[PDB]
């Protein structure tokens, strides 16, 4: 389809798929797993997704729904000051319409406004970069909660994301190894949680 | 809540706890403000023609130390009775009618309203007011409301305009009355009007160097909307030797505005937009023409159940830092607050 | 009201919301004068033959403004156990025992009881009051009523004097006692008899000008009829460096009398009438023998039911306006009143 | 007492009215100390998940005149949620969590607790603290109990250092957090972990003369027994610029120590024997190590039922009166205590 | 029946029957009954009555009954200082022993002692006047209450009382007017009032 | 039984049964049961009986039983601040455990312990004297607030008790005076009672 770079990130995925995700990260994910205790599994990946509740609720009035903006301004707001930084999910406890969801950032404002996205970068240690989502969404670095990130933390809250992430897909490894192209599957899934948010 | 109904009898203990802090570069403003507010009402049945009434509502500030002072007072306290179809009359410690719409803009999740103070001249909470009220304007025009009232000198503390309750001219005052008229027109429209008049102390015209003037007036006119989990309101008020220039006295001319906004979501966040302006004419020593208020208004309360809510509230200060500012104690800075709230 | 009853165990939050109005030519009485009270009374029954109890009553000013201060304090707060055919006993702030003849002249709509103060030896409410309390005379002499108490020092805020409830002189004392006797002659009928004696401060003796003494006593004897909705009642009492001199000290010697009549209205009306006065002897400084209080007392009070009622008073004060009245800060102006009254 | 209890919400109104009076050759503590104290405790449920909360409790000072001052004083007020096992959060005048451990030690029948003071940082009730709390941890330790608070300054009443709620130092604090830790280990036996750290004002390190430093610390430790009918307890803490040297200031280094025994009589007595004992060290001016605190506590208290209770309690007080006491207002002093108790 | 200025009388009758009524009085009585809302005509009857309840009292007092003397003051107590100077009948609502009766007054006192009324003379604009009592009510208006009004006050109070009570008789016109001889019914009717209140 | 002294002993009794007893005493008793009101003779006994509780605890600990102790402390902290100085009962009615019961103090103790009585004096005008527990009961004089008292207070404590004791005994006199032997009824329900209260405690 896409894949201008086909070969450039084909080289870049086998590079993360059998170099650093058997020898770390996924090592880093199994003392992960085994060694910090649920709480504060669940209390970190809430911190972390709560400096984005800000965002998505600027993002969303953006893409013309004010609605689900102030829901995630509630979420922000009861899991800040209520729920001890963002470690609690309180709004999800008060009421459905606050539950957690998946961000829709800069990237998403722009999908649904018809931008197109970038070619399909596939990056070493990274894994997967649009012009338009990934680094498009960093425009939601320039006003607050993640402009007052240094730039130490925000690689500590992407590290941690990240091996939470990998950490839960620590049971369902496999099928990307018993398949034919696992190129072509992991970004076929790319596309379709991407568009999905871009809505 | 109702802790007591047997025969024709019935007691109402209520009130709120609000854990509340303050962030600002004014060392006045800034820091814990957690208080209490505990309060009875009470009902009694006489006949089926008439019924008594009282009630009585306490302030109580919990932001500072047990050997401090002063943290507690009387907001209101009033007995009454109810005739049914011609109305109520009542005495005590109540909120003036100036204040039947006023009130309206009076929904900010902590700001607002302080166009005006308690204890000034009938536009909130005073002492020794009588109030006549009528609903439906004697059984007549459906929907239609008013209300007259009368209040006492509250003179100074000592002196030939002295009297048992004496204060500073801040809050002192003559004899005066007012009177309110409020209208709902197609369901969630509503109209008031409301007037007052008093006379003044000899030491309000004597000791604050600020406001000369043998009485003190005000003209206002409100609207508001209150439909369809959408609430719109606005009020506009002229005062003549009634509107305090924060510590330097009165303003002879003062004219005050308030606009509110506010929706209410299924999920039970309310936001709110407001603006506020308190603009002073004809001051004595220079001033001339002075801003005393002046913001924009920004927050927003979550409401958990009927019991328990919290809030964010981010007053937005416009006033610039003139010598009538430093003069009078106006704060110039902004204030953010952010409460949580159980009432009972 | 009784609103807890459940394990043995009964509370009652009880008290009163009064909107009252003071019209007279002395303006330290001129004015608003509204309060309300609030209180709790509990009883727990120990056994069968024992019952713990205790009580509290606040006065609450709802006449001044929000900034003012010292406008709450506390009448009543102690606790006991109730033997019954053995008695009573109790520790706290609570009445003197010369009140249990006292309070029968204790009846108008809102004047009357002010021959003495509060916090004056054990005429009325006081600090520190241990009082044992027995009915039918231990269960032999049925309708024979007495009572028995003491009291510890109350003394300086500073000084060889001190205790850790300090005060001024008017309203100190030294260890005391006092007790009462009340026999129900007839039916409607009572006559009562009361002593009280009480060291008398150091202070008491040095800084106010008026009256020395090593101690302060009282005789009080009064009778009472009560019956066929009237109410008839007197009280004599003679006291020695006991009752004040206003602000100026004590009376070294002083004779109080008052007398008050009422009826009880088919209709809900109870009007009154009363006689008070106070003369003191062997005063200081010239003063020789002075009045201390004089006046007719002329009212009626309406009750719409055991919860509302509204009354008027006219205190018509006989007190010539001497050297000694002024001095002493003594009201010589009449005082008209008018009060709503809500209670729960 | 449960006054209320309709669609899921609770409110319970209790307090407690105890005669009480102390005799002690100090004449700051001698005499009648009657006072009683009255709250509201409120629960209403929003979800299966989540509830919500709040509590006031006010204290009255029965002991003087009604013409006194400060008799009132809010030691409690805060709202909060819990939700579920998650855990639970507050904020507004409320236990510090050293507390959590040091209450354990604070159960005499009228004295204890008194190593430290409320408004001390977080060792007892302060203003402005938000309190995280959780039980059994997380779901991983059955009886392990975690707290977790901050507490924004409270400074001086005008000057750089000021807020809104202003005091003196020695109820002054910078901004500052505390931790608590404490297990039900075997049976009865508990052991418990505080740690407290604030920075401490200018004022605090400038105006009075004993103290300097940037923070003030704590370290706790403390064990009970609690079985079959009796209490054992003790506890440690050492202190850096944080327990207050009486008037003079604080003491730079302390350790204090407090180890109490109890029965509980099937008949209704609990006896009481207690030692408390508080130590500074580098003091300024030539004090160099004195003692703060130092007595033998013996006492017991009979309880009648849940509702009333008397008891009699001798602190034994060991303190020299130094050059030390003297100038920091040490009471040297022994002191008894007859206390009568109602509960409600 | 007595009636010494009968013929006099008559026709002073028939002036006030067929000119002074029908041409003014009874059309400004139409006009009240349906231009003036019916709670000012309460409030302005229950007002004027309310300034006679103090010599209601006095007048009791001097008849010897001093209870239903105090049933009028505490009338005129509740309804000036609850009721709005006099406009709502507070003590009415409060208790039926309080509710309105029609005044006694010094006319009534003298009845009571036996004094007897004048002949009974009929007035060109007024209507039936004895001396006792249309004349000895003037008493009443020495003494504070009544002694209060400018001579113009007590002609506006006659001026409004008379005109509700003669819309009141609007509907019960038509029925002295289907009758014989209307002087000798107007005047038992006057003499039977005036005695029941002095009894 | 010992009685070294029970020719001595039986002259005394004579003189205590048929001249003390008939000719004053019980006449001072029954003007005590005709003249004075119960509830006056109910507040002195209480009034008497509790200046020997805090007694009674201070032995009931030496004797290795401080439940009792302080059931006798209880009785005295309540009785004296709360039952005006010891006459009302306030502990006895605020708890079926805290009811008054008869003393046991020096003499009993040193009784548990196995010390021996003596002889048995009987004195005129007194009535039964050993060595060990009248006079060893003496002993609790030493500490408050039974030493507190002037003599002259130990006189009338004695004279009140022993004048109400006789009271009470009004109605049971007289089955007494015919019954043979008199004196060894009397002896034998001294050691009896003394007996009961070393280990054993029942009272009114
Ligand atoms: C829970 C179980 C109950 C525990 C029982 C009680 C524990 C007993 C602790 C006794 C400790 C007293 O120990 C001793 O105290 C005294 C009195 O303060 C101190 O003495 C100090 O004060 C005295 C007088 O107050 C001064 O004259 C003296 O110069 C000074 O040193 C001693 O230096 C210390 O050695
Ligand atoms: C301390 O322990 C104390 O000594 C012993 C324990 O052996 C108990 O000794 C007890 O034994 C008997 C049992 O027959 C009890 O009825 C009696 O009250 C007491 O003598 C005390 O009641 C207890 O208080
Ligand atoms: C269907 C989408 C149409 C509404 C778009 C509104 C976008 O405006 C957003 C700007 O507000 C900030
Ligand atoms: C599901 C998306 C539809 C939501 C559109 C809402 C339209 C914008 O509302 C206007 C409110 O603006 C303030
Ligand atoms: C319940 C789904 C239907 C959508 C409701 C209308 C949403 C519009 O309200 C948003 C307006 O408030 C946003 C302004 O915030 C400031
Ligand atoms: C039921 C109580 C009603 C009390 C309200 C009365 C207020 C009246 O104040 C009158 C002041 O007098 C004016 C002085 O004269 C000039
Ligand atoms: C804008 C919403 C209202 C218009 C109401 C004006 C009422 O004030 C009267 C001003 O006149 C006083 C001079
Ligand atoms: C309606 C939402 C209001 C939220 C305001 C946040 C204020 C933070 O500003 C501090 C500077
Ligand atoms: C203010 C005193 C009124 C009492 C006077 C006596 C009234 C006579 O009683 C009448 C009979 O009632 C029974
Ligand atoms: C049955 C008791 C009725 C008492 C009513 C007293 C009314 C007295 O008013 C006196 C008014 O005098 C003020 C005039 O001064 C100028
Ligand atoms: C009581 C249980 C734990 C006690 C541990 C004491 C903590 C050890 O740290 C000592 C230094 O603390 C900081 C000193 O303050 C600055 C220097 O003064
Ligand atoms: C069933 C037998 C239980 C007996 C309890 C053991 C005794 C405990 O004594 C503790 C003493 O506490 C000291 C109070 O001071
Ligand atoms: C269980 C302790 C009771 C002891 C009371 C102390 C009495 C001391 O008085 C000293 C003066
Ligand atoms: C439940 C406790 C009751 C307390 C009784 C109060 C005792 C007050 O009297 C103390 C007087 O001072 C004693 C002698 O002064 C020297
Ligand atoms: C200011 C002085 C007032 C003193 C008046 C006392 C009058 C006592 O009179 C008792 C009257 O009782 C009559 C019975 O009640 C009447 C009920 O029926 C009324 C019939 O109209
Ligand atoms: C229901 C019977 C009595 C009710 C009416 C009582 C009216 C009393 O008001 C009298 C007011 O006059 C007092 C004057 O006020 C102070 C004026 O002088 C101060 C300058
Ligand atoms: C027979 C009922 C239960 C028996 C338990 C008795 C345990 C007594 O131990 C009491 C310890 O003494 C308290 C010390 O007083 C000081």
């Amino acid at each position: 389809r896409s894949d201008p770079l086909e070969g450039f990130n084909r080289t870049m995925f086998n590079f993360n798929f059998n170099v650093v995700d058997p020898y770390v990260l996924r090592p880093v994910a199994v003392a992960w797993r085994d060694y910090v205790p649920q709480p504060a599994r669940n209390g970190l990946s809430n911190f972390t997704s709560n400096l984005e509740e800000p965002a998505v609720m600027v993002n969303y009035f953006l893409q013309g729904d004010p609605y689900k903006g102030m829901v995630h301004f509630t979420r922000f707001f009861l899991n800040t000051i209520l729920g001890m930084g963002g470690l609690i999910d309180v709004a999800g406890m008060a009421n459905p319409q606050l539950q957690r969801v998946e961000p829709h950032r800069f990237g998403s404002t722009l999908g649904h406004y018809g931008v197109g996205y970038g070619p399909y970068v596939q990056l070493p240690f990274y894994g997967s970069f649009t012009l338009r989502d990934e680094g498009g969404d960093m425009a939601d670095g320039l006003y607050p909660v993640l402009s007052w990130l240094t730039w130490p933390m925000s690689i500590g809250k992407w590290a941690v994301e990240g091996i939470e992430t990998r950490a839960q897909l620590l049971d369902s490894d496999g099928l990307l190894r018993q398949s034919s192209d696992p190129y072509i599957l992991m970004r076929e899934a790319y596309f379709q949680r991407h568009d999905f948010i871009a809505n | 809540a109702e802790i007591y109904n047997k025969d024709g009898n019935k007691l109402d203990l209520y009130g709120k706890i609000d854990g509340l802090h303050y962030f600002s570069d004014d060392k006045s403003v800034d820091g814990d403000q957690t208080y209490m507010r505990v309060g009875v009402k009470g009902e009694t049945q006489i006949n089926d023609q008439l019924t008594g009434y009282g009630q009585w509502e306490y302030n109580v500030q919990a932001n500072n130390t047990e050997s401090s002072s002063d943290q507690a007072w009387t907001r209101l306290a009033f007995a009454g009775l109810k005739f049914g179809d011609a109305g109520s009359f009542d005495y005590g410690r109540n909120y003036g009618v100036v204040y039947d719409v006023t009130s309206w803009t009076d929904v900010l999740p902590e700001f607002g309203g302080d166009t005006y103070g308690s204890d000034n001249f009938l536009q909130s909470r005073a002492n020794g007011v009588a109030t006549y009220r009528n609903s439906d304007f004697f059984g007549l025009v459906d929907g239609l409301n008013f209300a007259l009232q009368y209040q006492g000198k509250n003179g100074s503390v000592s002196g030939e305009g002295a009297t048992n309750n004496g204060r500073g001219w801040s809050k002192q005052n003559g004899d005066g009355f007012g009177t309110s008229l409020t209208y709902d027109i197609w369901d969630g429209i509503s109209a008031g009007f409301a007037y007052s008049h008093s006379k003044r102390t000899d030491e309000q015209n004597s000791v604050p160097a600020l406001g000369r003037g043998d009485n003190a007036e005000t003209y206002t006119g409100g609207l508001k909307y209150d439909a369809n989990n959408i609430y719109l309101a606005s009020r506009y008020t002229q005062t003549y030797n009634a509107t305090r220039a924060g510590s330097l006295g009165f303003a002879n001319k003062a004219q005050n505005f308030e606009v509110v906004a506010q929706y209410q979501f299924d999920f039970g966040l309310r936001p709110s937009v407001a603006y506020l302006q308190s603009k002073g004419k004809d001051l004595e020593r220079g001033y001339g023409d002075q801003d005393i208020l002046k913001y924009v208004d920004v927050g927003a309360t979550y409401y958990f159940n009927k019991n328990m809510s919290t809030y964010v509230d981010y007053k937005i200060n416009l006033l610039d830092d003139n010598s009538f500012t430093r003069n009078a104690g106006i704060s110039t800075d902004d204030v953010v607050a952010l409460g949580l709230v159980y009432q009972f």
